[PDB]
């Protein structure tokens, strides 16, 4: 019994090994945007659209 | 006649300077309400994202 209490948890524990190696590898991924505002009081451009 | 003359010219001046005066405001006007609304949009992503 206690081999294999003793096997079935190593290969549970060397399965969420091999997934947790990789599941704190790549976690960076996360990084990402977040669009804050700056309320923009300083554009005073012309009336010269011709691109669209 | 010359009287005329000026009243023509300072009265055009004026008028003049006060549609340039109204039309870049009106500029300014729509500049600062495109900051309004864009900045509401981002109250909305906001609040979306908060609940």
């Amino acid at each position: 019994l206690g081999t294999r209490a003793k096997e079935s948890l190593d290969l549970r524990a060397h399965l969420k090994q091999v997934k947790k190696e990789d599941i704190e590898k790549e976690n960076r991924e996360v990084g990402d945007w977040r669009k804050n505002i700056d309320a923009l009081s300083g554009m005073e451009g012309r009336k010269k659209k011709f691109e669209g | 006649l010359k009287d005329a003359q000026e009243k023509l010219e300072l009265a055009e001046k004026k008028a003049t300077d006060a549609e340039a005066d109204v039309a870049s405001l009106n500029r300014r006007i729509q500049l600062v309400e495109e900051e309004l609304d864009r900045a509401q949009e981002r109250l909305a992503t906001a609040l979306q994202k908060l609940e």
